[PDB]
């Protein structure tokens, strides 16, 4: 099957500070990717569709990029509100994902 | 639009689990969904798939045997049945709507409506 | 953003390549329909113009977008001529034209007096009376504000879901190029006998050097037959006379 | 936004179109041929208003015209008195309008929900440089512009004979305003030349609108030596305009070496035209020639149906229980 | 054919009165349904129309704020509300059915199959 | 909005009788009404419509007239079965009613 490793396991950073969180595949899923947003005890809320789209509601501050097996987020300016654990979904797997803590 | 899903429950190990997500609407043949197991404190993990307009399945490796998934055309709803209870498969599992679909097969990505989901435990 | 059918974008497009990317074979569009033109000959011909009339609809009236029809959308919300060049392209929405609770930002003209005339929006609320009641600005009884809501919802069905409609509507090409589709240059070859394409025109001869004056708005020539008597070559403007080949 | 006075009030004058009004129909070279064509264009020996704006009793007239099926506009002066034409439908910002205004820097072409002054007008000062623009107090919501590179304009109250003859055809055909314009040199006192040239195209414009009236527009010259009231203290510079229409017509269009048309045949002026159209030529023999046919026209229309008042009962057939 | 009215009621002013006529059959959109007022011993007064199949409302001036009229799509059911109820607006209130109407809005005139009324009191 | 005014108020006849009903508008409902008939307590059932048509199921004896303004019903005999209230129903409005009586 296909399996996804994210990084960092755990991003501390500053409110207002600039975010970047990555997604590496173990093999090529095209395009098939979505962002969500975790809140503790929480199933994570749609950010972003294949691979980069921002979805709709979602802020201008958050958008990625990347194709095959490289995938990025980047977070504009970080907000407290912002600070979950955020996951690429793979076809038919997710990633560890990445735990985002205020400093 | 929304999945209303079965409550908590606590069973004794081997004794099935089945829950269902129900919605209004056309969405037996409009939407494909999915059955995703959270451990509580845990990230996301997926069992199975069924796509209710093609009559059809697709599981996880690790959770074939143990995840069964079925739906019922009247009033679109899921279903799903967890075999072989075990107390250390405690976790919160929801349904989830791939909203990307169409009755020519244009195929999905990601997904939207989750229900959160529901504790099961021994 | 596309228009409910009341009102349409219009924008026109001009004075570049329309490389079509065979569009029709996207499989992106559950309708792709031609009139005037085959499908797969557009990025072979020229138009002066081409303006592309954007809007939404509901599914069961995909239908109606083609000339000579009739229904509530053909007669009173868009319509096409029965002599048509272009071609219907539509998809489906429901991802970006459809709320949870329905989306009313949608419209259409329901209550009209009389038919639209090809290609004019109607864009009007003047309130229509149903009844012998004139019915004054009282939008009630047997009048009617004439211009309805569409429940555009994510699990409606197939029918009443919104589809995305962008009509081509093709001027075919009278003028100098203006819109084509994405043809390579060549080199120029005189003399020798040629199959030529220029901007239209295409045909077979032989190429020389032409004697001809040509007034600078011009471009072609004929003559007393009506057949082209000599080009003017698109890049750096030279007159060449056709001769048919031995 | 100002209503111009001291003008006085006399009739227009009417004059002969002779042979001028034709344009090249196509863009189609052609050459050492005769090519007849149907078009619309300014009838051979047609009836011309003649417009006056000469200070002398004072003319400057400048009123709304119908535009009808498109139109022939001619003109005469030697100091670019008249300088534009705004048309329309109503002309007051409901609707989209089009006003093309060659202005001494710049020619602009611009469409847009316009309001436009009553009595429309452009204007240069002596101690000669503009000083006026008052054609509009609004030009919302525009749809078309096009603005034409800077250039130097000749403002000079120069004197003599007209000395600058500009014809230009304004026609609206599916959406797109045609205009097409020739330039010649003149030595003229109060009418046009009798002779004879094509007009050429000069632009096409994509613009999409109505246009059922047109008004031209004219420049007013002030100075040092009039007075300053900006209804009053005015004058014009002469110069003078002719207005035709433009009416279906068939022409046998002469096309000389290097594709000029030198001449042309009238096919509905009178029956030795009609000959020549017939006949594909300019020169006509000896002898009898068939140009088409007379029939007498019905001038009554009887019908003498039988007296019947009897109803058929269709209500009895609908409307039954 | 028949619409089938809510019972009576008494409620303290301020609380809301809400009341349904439910109706089986292509009603919803074959028919307008109207909501009439009869003080007990009065005359007849209207409050408003629903027209069920271009989803519009209209009401009466003295009736504005006061009422407010909805349908439900699935089995074609009426119903109202009274806010601001007040002791002075005693009456016993019903709905009718507009006979002519059309898919086309061919207008309507009069009434038929009155279902009588509900008192509603405090 | 559109008014009516209805007369008699009350109207006295013995059974057998002619009776006569009139209604009159602040304004033109063209043809826009309908007739029906009380009983106490109850809501009144359809007469007629069109301001004229007998309704189906009514007896012969019940027709109408009148437009714009002007309207009447003609009973051409009261039997005492019909001493109901008659009410003519506008547009959006009710008139006040004559009710009839037994002498
Ligand atoms: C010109 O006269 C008209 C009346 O014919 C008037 O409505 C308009 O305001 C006047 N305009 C100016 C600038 O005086
Ligand atoms: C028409 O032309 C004649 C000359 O043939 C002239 O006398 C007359 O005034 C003209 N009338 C109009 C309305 O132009
Ligand atoms: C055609 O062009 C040549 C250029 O050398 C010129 O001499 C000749 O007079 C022109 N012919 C006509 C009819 O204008
Ligand atoms: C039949 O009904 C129409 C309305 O559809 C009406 O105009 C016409 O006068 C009626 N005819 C008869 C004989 O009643």
């Amino acid at each position: 099957e296909i399996v996804m490793t994210q990084s960092p396991a755990t991003l501390s950073l500053s409110p207002g500070e600039r975010a970047t969180l990555s997604c590496r595949a173990s093999q090529s899923v095209s395009s098939y990717l979505a962002w969500y947003q975790q809140k503790p005890g929480q199933a994570p809320s749609l950010l972003i569709y294949d691979a980069s789209n921002r979805a709709t509601g979602i802020p201008a501050r958050f958008s990625g990029s990347g194709s095959g097996t490289d995938f990025t987020l980047t977070i504009s300016s970080l907000e407290p509100e912002d600070f979950a654990v955020y996951y690429c979904q793979q076809p038919l797997t997710f990633g560890g994902g990445t735990k985002v803590e205020i400093k | 639009v929304q999945l209303v899903q079965s409550g908590a429950e606590v069973k004794k190990p081997g004794s099935s689990v089945k829950v269902s997500c129900k919605a209004s609407g056309g969405t037996f043949s409009s939407y494909t969904i999915s059955w995703v197991r959270q451990a509580p404190g845990q990230g996301l993990e997926w069992m199975g798939r069924i796509i209710p307009i093609l009559d059809r399945v697709m599981y996880a490796q690790k959770f074939q045997g143990r995840v069964t998934i079925t739906a019922d055309k009247s009033t679109s709803t899921a279903y799903m049945e967890l075999s072989s209870l075990r107390s250390e498969d405690t976790a919160v599992y929801y349904c989830a709507r791939r909203a990307i679909d169409s009755d020519t097969y244009v195929e999905q990505s990601h997904f939207d409506y989750w229900g959160q989901g529901t504790l099961v435990t021994v | 953003r596309f228009a409910s059918v009341y009102a349409w974008n219009r924008k026109r497009i001009s004075n570049c390549v329309a490389d079509y990317s065979v569009l029709y074979n996207s499989a992106s569009f559950s309708t792709f329909k031609c009139y005037g033109v085959c499908p797969t000959k557009l990025n072979d011909l020229c138009f002066t113009n081409v303006y592309a009339d954007s809007f939404v609809i509901r599914g069961d009236e995909v239908r109606q977008i083609a000339p000579g029809q009739t229904g509530k959308i053909a007669d009173y919300n868009y319509k096409l001529p029965d002599d048509f060049t272009g071609c219907v392209i539509a998809w489906n929405s429901n991802n970006l034209d459809s709320k949870v609770g329905g989306n009313y930002n949608y419209l259409y003209r329901l209550f009209r007096k009389s038919n639209l005339k090809p290609f004019e929006r109607d864009i009007s609320t003047e309130i229509y009376q149903a009844g012998s009641t004139p019915c004054n600005g009282v939008e009630g009884f047997n009048c009617y504000f004439p211009l309805q809501s569409y429940g555009f919802q994510p699990t409606n069905g197939v029918g009443y879901q919104p589809y995305r409609v962008v009509v081509l509507s093709f001027e075919l090409l009278h003028a100098p190029a203006t819109v084509c589709g994405p043809k390579k240059s060549t080199n120029l070859v005189k003399n020798k006998c040629v199959n030529f394409n220029f901007n239209g025109l295409t045909g077979t001869g032989v190429l020389t050097e032409s004697n001809k004056k040509f007034l600078p708005f011009q471009q072609f020539g004929r003559d007393i037959a009506d057949t082209t008597d000599a080009v003017r070559d698109p890049q750096t403007l030279e007159i060449l006379d056709i001769t048919p080949c031995s | 936004c100002v209503n111009l006075t001291t003008r006085t009030q006399l009739p227009p004058a009417y004059t002969n179109s002779f042979t001028r009004g034709v344009y090249y129909p196509d863009k189609v070279f052609r050459s050492s041929v005769l090519h007849s064509t149907q078009d619309l264009f300014l009838p051979f020996f047609s009836n011309v208003t003649w417009f006056h704006a000469i200070h002398v009793t004072k003319r400057f007239d400048n009123p709304v015209l119908p535009f009808n099926d498109g139109v022939y506009f001619a003109s005469t002066e030697k100091s670019n008195i008249i300088r534009g034409w705004i048309f329309g439908t109503t002309l007051d910002s409901k609707t989209q309008s089009l006003l093309i205004v060659n202005n001494a820097t710049n020619v602009v072409i611009k469409v847009c929900e316009f309001q436009f002054c009553n009595d429309p007008f452009l204007g240069v000062y002596y101690h000669w440089m503009e000083s006026e623009f008052r054609v509009y107090s609004s030009a919302n919501n525009c749809t078309f512009e096009y603005v034409s590179q800077p250039f130097l304009m000749d403002l000079e109250g120069k004197q003599g004979n007209f000395k600058n003859l500009r014809e230009f055809v304004f026609k609206n055909i599916d959406g797109y305003f045609k205009i097409y314009s020739k330039h010649t040199p003149i030595n003229l006192v109060r009418d046009l030349p009798q002779g004879f040239s094509a007009l050429e195209p000069l632009v096409d414009l994509p613009i999409g609108i109505n246009i059922t009236r047109f008004q031209t527009l004219l420049a007013l010259h002030r100075s040092y030596l009039t007075p300053g009231d900006s209804s009053s203290g005015w004058t014009a510079g002469a110069a003078a305009y002719y207005v035709g229409y433009l009416q279906p017509r068939t022409f046998l269009l002469k096309y000389n070496e290097n594709g000029t048309i030198t001449d042309a045949v009238d096919c509905a002026l009178d029956p030795l035209s009609e000959t020549k159209c017939t006949l594909k030529s300019f020169t006509v023999e000896k002898g009898i020639y068939q140009t088409s046919n007379f029939r007498v026209q019905p001038t009554e229309s009887i019908v003498r149906f039988p007296n019947i008042t009897n109803l058929c009962p269709f209500g009895e057939v609908f409307n039954a229980t």
